[PDB]
């Protein structure tokens, strides 16, 4: 065994002694720019990933091979058309270069109504009805799939999405982007048995309405026929209008067809010294519709450089990992992490006992100043001991500048890679991002290039150094320390936040006439389990049966916050703090917000089912933290 | 092996379907290699230590837990053990639905039987990856 | 409805109206490029003579498209024409590069319209674009590539003597 | 006895009567009554087990719908 801050010096001296931007420029070379799934150059890039993992003398690399159905455009290409009734004929406004993936190959025609972003509250602020009409929105702050689900909510049949100048500072008024709108994560085309019959799916997130991207100049040409002033609340340009005229409407034609492709998730494992079966997951999206400097020029690059530095600390200097290390390069990640979900459909509840942390290399390098964290709560205090001794790149100060970092955590959306690990399979996951108030302008465009990425941030090597430093300190803290640096006492604040939501609304509970004693009994069981586990940690050893068992009990705490009360095929999102579905807790919060009025949308028997299953989930997880039956 | 013997007697019904059963026999090979390798590890086990013997003992304890089917609900069908429990996802219910194929009665559902075969093959694959443990031991 | 319309899909008329808008946009851009040089502080009269032409040809392109569209019997739904990208082209070489970029955009739009006409089984529209618009745009892109290469090899935009001799001899 | 009740319900019968035969049960008493259960499975069947009022059905257990 070596000494700890000496190994910190080893990490700090192998971070400063490795070039980072060269791989990002190498993936942007002329032989490798189209790496969309199913192509020749994507297979060549997977061969290059396999070559780079073979160059550093690792333990074992292989392919995770799957035969998946994706949806690629035909020879017929997408069309957005202004149609007028009085003269019966048309005008093409845009045949876009990009497309929203997995949309319905159909043709819709309807009155166009403009909304801000595509949320529920922005639909409830409208003037014009939504049903049977196409709504044009802007991308921002939500996914494409939540826009499609909101359009499914109010009988809308089409969604047009345009990049503005205010939110996205792009000089190109004609640049098209890429998108995916799976209501959920994975393949929506999942009647997943191999065969020639055609069964429906019906439980895998199929958008039964078309949706298609548009550019900015064609958006302005659309607003040229639209009337009604946009609000000053929505913070737009002077171009914006609300609804088309009396006899004019908008026609959308999407022409995407099936394609049977092969995905090859490149896996590389390195053994440890003591513990053979448990590991930290280090994964990275790899493909791109376009060039992919930030979408692919970052995740694959940081994956390869962490493989380089960890192979150096294994082979050269003699770092001792307590447990094994993995490196996963994913295919079909642009569609909503389809390959990761199909890997986790075979690994639903048979992986959380071994793999205990996902680190998000995807979208870690996006800007310079702001360091924002969205993570599983067990990792949080670990992140805290990460934020106090890692340098800020340009300013020079510390990263731990705000002691209110864990309460204002913006939640993970659908389009991230750590959210299926957080909500579907029950593995703790962390996502750290360098970025600013403005989003990354080239997520899914053809200009996600090495030139603009190295031009905006001259210290891209230093930003990638800080991101790889917090990732490497994550790996070394989790895989060399005698304990686990996982905080189960933030869950005290989580369950107490749920009880705090209930205490402010107890008048609506006393209208129902409930004595809530077993819920407070479950919260007392949870509190006594945390106190007794702390007392057991007061009498636990370090370098010794009991220690790995206590560590695995600490690992299981995120897994018990899934709901075991529903079926995964009907609802893949089962986590009550972060996931989605009626059995989850934010659905109960919104259904109880429906209780304060006499609206018919409030389903009271369904709300009672929500509350009973939530109380039983709290009881079961609070007893699952206790472990042995003596600890009550 | 008795499940594989129940399968080999009715592989005519599987080959009229035109599908290969490769992943189930791969999971069976992983299971038998897991038993042989854990027996070899029992050949490398001491008596009165603390670090490896109780870990091997817990790995033999967990064999009962990783036969529970992860693909059905505990609230819908509380009997998830595929060998001794009941429900449509179990292996005797698969054998009953395979018995129902021999006639043209409406009790036989094709797609539900294919669902049962797929989820049972993935359950035996998960049990094979659960008993064998490390990814070095496959 | 119409009475001469036969085997004419609506997406064809859509792309035709898009192309008519693009051609009138190109004519307006060449008008701005032409009367930019007529100022005193640039004073290249034969550049203005050249760029006042190749706007009338694109005007004839738009009018030939509209005549074709009224032959097959649709309507003509036409949008606004947008102002050009830049005005101060800073030289005469950089204006040739912007004209080159504009002609390559027009060629790209014509290739997309030909692929649309091929997908819809309209042989007359394919034949129209093969006879009229592809060959002329290839010749125009080659000619602008020649002029860009001459003004680059003559050392412009360093010494405007290159611009003066190129204006007097080639475009005279 | 719960398999008797559930299988009689599966053919849509309306009643289950269970006695003790002399051959299988060599009992001297002919007027003896016995005790049993009618739950297909284990756990509490009557579970609206949230702390409480209102009267919800079970709806997630599979209760018998005919008397025994």
């Amino acid at each position: 065994r070596l000494y700890w801050d000496d190994l910190k010096r080893k990490l700090s001296e192998k971070l400063d002694s490795t070039d980072f931007t060269s791989t990002i420029k190498l993936l942007n070379e002329n032989s490798y720019v189209p790496r969309e799934a199913g192509s020749q150059k994507d297979e060549n890039l997977a061969l290059y990933v396999e070559n780079q993992f073979r160059e550093f003398k690792l333990s074992k690399v292989w392919r995770d091979q799957h035969f998946v159905k994706i949806q690629v455009k035909d020879s017929a290409q997408n069309s957005v058309i202004i149609v007028d009734k009085n003269g019966r004929l048309v005008y093409l406004v845009e045949n876009p270069g990009g497309y929203v993936a997995y949309s319905k190959a159909a043709t819709v025609t309807g009155k166009l109504v403009h909304a801000n972003f595509g949320t529920k509250k922005d639909f409830e602020d409208l003037y014009t009805p939504v049903n049977g009409s196409i709504v044009i929105v802007r991308a921002g702050k939500i996914t494409f799939a939540e826009k499609v689900a909101n359009a499914e909510s109010l009988n809308a049949i089409g969604v047009l999405i345009y990049m503005d100048q205010t939110k996205f500072p792009i000089v190109n008024a004609e640049l098209s982007f890429f998108g995916h709108a799976h209501l959920g994560t994975g393949d929506p085309y999942t009647p997943g048995f191999p065969s020639t019959q055609f069964p429906p799916s019906r439980s895998s997130g199929l958008p039964n309405i078309p949706v298609q991207t548009i550019s900015r100049a064609a958006a302005e040409k659309l607003f040229g026929n639209m009337e009604g002033d946009c609000p000053s609340d929505w913070k737009t340009d002077s171009t914006c209008r609300m609804v088309t005229s009396e006899s004019k409407n908008v026609k959308l034609t999407v022409s995407n067809v099936l394609k049977e492709i092969k995905i090859l998730n490149i896996f590389g494992v390195i053994k440890g010294f003591v513990e053979p079966d448990h590991y930290v997951v280090v994964g990275a999206q790899r493909d791109a519709w376009g060039p992919g400097a930030a979408k692919s020029g970052v995740g694959t690059a940081l994956l390869l450089k962490l493989a380089q530095m960890f192979s150096d600390m294994v082979l050269k200097d003699g770092f001792q990992p307590s447990r094994s290390i993995i490196f996963a390069s994913w295919s079909a990640g642009d569609f909503g992490s389809v390959g990761a979900t199909e890997w986790l459909e075979g690994y639903l509840s048979s992986l959380h006992l071994k793999a205990f942390t996902y680190i998000n290399l995807d979208k870690a390098v996006l800007g310079t100043s702001n360091f924002k964290v969205s993570a599983s709560p067990l990792l949080y205090t670990l992140i805290e001991k990460t934020m106090q001794n890692v340098k800020h790149p340009v300013t020079g100060q510390f990263l731990y500048q705000d002691s209110n970092w864990a309460s204002k955590v913006e939640k993970l959306t659908l389009d991230n890679a750590a959210f299926p690990f957080l909500a579907y399979s029950g593995i703790p996951a962390v996502s750290f991002c360098f970025c600013e108030d403005t989003d990354y302008p080239y997520l899914g465009t053809t200009m996600d290039t090495y030139k603009e990425l190295i031009e905006r941030i001259p210290e891209l090597n230093k930003v990638a150094r800080a991101a790889a430093e917090v990732a490497g300190q994550f790996v070394i803290k989790l895989t060399h320390d005698v304990e686990l640096n996982l905080d189960y006492e933030r869950y005290n604040s989580q369950l107490l936040s749920f009880v705090r939501d209930l205490n402010q609304y107890r008048a609506d509970i006393k209208e129902m006439g409930l004595s809530l004693q077993w819920l407070y009994s479950a919260r007392g069981d949870f509190f006594r389990a945390t106190s007794r586990l702390t007392t057991d940690f007061g009498n636990a050893e370090k370098t010794d049966f009991v220690m790995k068992k206590l560590n695995d009990r600490v690992m299981r705490v995120e897994y018990h916050f899934l709901s075991p009360y529903v079926s995964p095929k009907e609802s893949p999102f089962r986590h009550v703090f972060w996931g989605s579905g009626s059995h989850t807790l934010p659905a109960l919060l919104e259904n109880l917000k429906l209780r304060k009025q006499n609206n018919g949308a409030f389903n009271e028997t369904l709300f009672r089912n929500q509350l009973a299953l939530a109380t039983w989930t709290i009881q079961g997880a609070a007893n699952a933290l206790s472990g042995d039956v003596w600890d009550i | 092996l008795s499940f594989v013997r129940d399968l080999n007697q009715y592989r005519a019904d599987i080959k009229e379907m035109g599908l290969s059963l490769q992943w189930l026999y791969s999971a069976r090979g992983d299971f038998f290699r897991a038993t042989s390798r854990l027996t070899t590890d029992f050949g490398n086990a001491e008596k009165t230590d603390r670090f490896v013997m109780k870990k091997l003992n817990d790995r033999v304890m967990r064999v009962e837990y990783h036969f529970l089917s992860p693909y059905v609900s505990p609230k819908e069908s509380p009997f998830r053990h595929v060998f001794w429990g009941s429900g449509s996802h179990t292996l005797p219910a698969l054998l009953e639905n395979l018995k129902l194929r021999k006639q043209n009665n409406g009790a036989f559902n094709e797609t539900l039987f294919r669902n049962q075969l797929a989820l049972a093959t993935w359950t035996i694959q998960g049990a094979a990856n659960a008993l064998s443990g490390d990814v070095w031991d496959i | 409805t119409s009475q001469v319309r036969q085997n004419y899909h609506q997406d064809s008329e859509a792309a035709i109206n898009r192309q008519i808008n693009l051609e009138l946009y190109a004519s307006y851009v060449y008008l701005s490029m032409s009367y930019y040089f007529d100022r005193d502080d640039v004073a290249l009269k034969n550049f203005a003579k050249y760029f006042l032409h190749q706007s009338h040809e694109e005007r004839e392109h738009a009018e030939k498209l509209m005549k074709l569209q009224n032959q097959r019997g649709g309507r003509i739904f036409l949008q606004d024409i947008k102002k050009p990208d830049c005005d101060d082209w800073e030289s005469g070489l950089n204006a040739m590069e912007c004209a080159l970029h504009l002609e390559k955009n027009v060629n790209q739009s014509l290739l997309e319209l030909h692929k649309l006409a091929t997908d819809k089984n309209d042989p007359h529209l394919c034949d129209f674009i093969e006879t009229h618009y592809l060959n002329e745009q290839v010749k125009a892109i080659k000619e602008l590539g020649d002029h860009v290469t001459n003004l680059r090899k003559m050392g412009a935009p360093e010494s405007g003597l290159a611009e003066y001799l190129f204006d007097k001899h080639t475009l005279g």
